[PDB]
């Protein structure tokens, strides 16, 4: 009771933090709620993802800015940019480690419904991908293996259990194709996946309700624009 | 070059 | 040397944090640099103000959101909004206390040039004003006295030592007029100050270079729009 | 009502 009341209050404060654009708070609230051991609803999964996407998103944006200035200073004087980029990088790795720990300890299960299973495995691939963006050597190669494994396991489930227009399936395919292009240096595989995903969803669009149609075509436009970008 | 789109949830 | 090299590195990391939109980092860097005891240049004053304006600005936005939801729940069930609003409020007070401590311990001096003296006293008024926004009783009354004192001391200097179009003088008058309207419940005084400031700057606009003209008319448009709002 | 403008430095 004190435990369940504690969980519902943490969820409610996460929703309040979202409204206040207090995303670090929101992530802290949702982490607390996840450790209570109860499955997250569709809504609550989105709260978790919104919170951490905003937090890591700001770190990634900062890392790219600092990395770019660092590389410009290293082209053809002062340790400051390197020192500060390294700090942001370590902090980014720590947030990714936290999300990955939550996924493995509490959220990823063989038992769930397909949508939740794919959601969390996609998230696992995403946050290994963000680690890969900042890694460099054999570390990077091993992180890349880990992201591909998570993405591919999610892809297997989505192709077995969801229709080709399902928005979670489409978003997984979008991100796994970006992984191929930008991370794994496999541009032909990225184009193939994105084109196949778009084409197989296009063939089913006529079957969708108005709300489903809106959700699916939004992600399909992203697939189409990436294909335009890459071809 | 611009970066490719990724997606985790609708805006 | 180790001290001066440390100061310049903190300044450089503040500039990097600005580019990365890492404003809490930026504020931490600038606080460190201020405690080195050296006067801040015009550029460095703006770095300090940008950093803390972004930090407190996010807190203020969050507090208004949560305060509004709290009041809606209190109109005509769950402690969560009150508990979380109180937390954000205490955190906001702590940041304001920090800025005010830096101003009093290191930055406000009788000795400086007019622009810097007015800049810091205006900032003192601003951050007492932000404390006043969340205070309620005799605390609020005393905070209001403190803001008025700082603003009025800055106003005395600006009217003695700066021309009526000076952008720092104009921004001080803008904020002190908002203080009158929204904080001190003195709407006639707010309108009088804003109108006088606008009119006396208008009479001098013909004397300005192109760059000065751009800086001054930007703040004058803000004064004009506030007057439109209030009349 | 909308809030009045305050200013601390140019955008
Ligand atoms: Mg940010
Ligand atoms: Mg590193
Ligand atoms: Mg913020
Ligand atoms: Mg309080």
């Amino acid at each position: 009771a004190m435990g369940s009341m504690e969980r519902a209050s943490l969820i409610q404060k996460a929703k309040l933090a979202e409204q206040a654009e207090r995303y670090e708070d929101m992530a802290a609230f949702m982490k607390g709620a996840v450790e209570k051991g109860e499955e997250l609803s569709c809504e609550e999964r989105n709260l978790l993802s919104v919170a951490y996407k905003n937090v890591v998103g700001g770190q990634r944006a900062a890392w790219r800015v600092l990395s770019s200035i660092e590389q410009k200073s290293n082209e053809e004087k002062g340790p400051e940019v390197r020192e500060y980029r390294e700090k942001v990088e370590t902090e980014l790795q720590g947030v990714c480690d936290t999300v990955l720990g939550l996924l493995d300890s509490h959220l990823i299960k063989e038992a769930g419904d397909a949508e939740s299973r794919v959601f969390y495995l996609k998230m696992k691939g995403d946050y290994y991908r963000y680690l890969a963006e900042v890694a460099t050597g054999d570390d990077k190669k091993r992180i890349i293996d880990s992201a591909r494994s998570a993405y591919q396991e999610a892809m297997d489930i989505s192709k077995k259990e969801m229709p080709p227009t399902n928005p979670i399936r489409l978003g997984l395919a979008l991100n796994f194709s970006v992984f191929h292009y930008e991370i794994a240096n496999s541009p032909e595989e990225a184009i193939s996946l994105a084109k196949t995903t778009f084409d197989e969803a296009m063939a089913d669009l006529h079957t969708l309700s108005e709300d489903s149609y809106k959700d699916s075509t939004l992600i399909m436009q992203l697939l189409r624009d990436n294909l335009t970008l890459w071809t | 070059r611009r970066r490719a789109h990724t997606f985790s949830h609708p805006p």
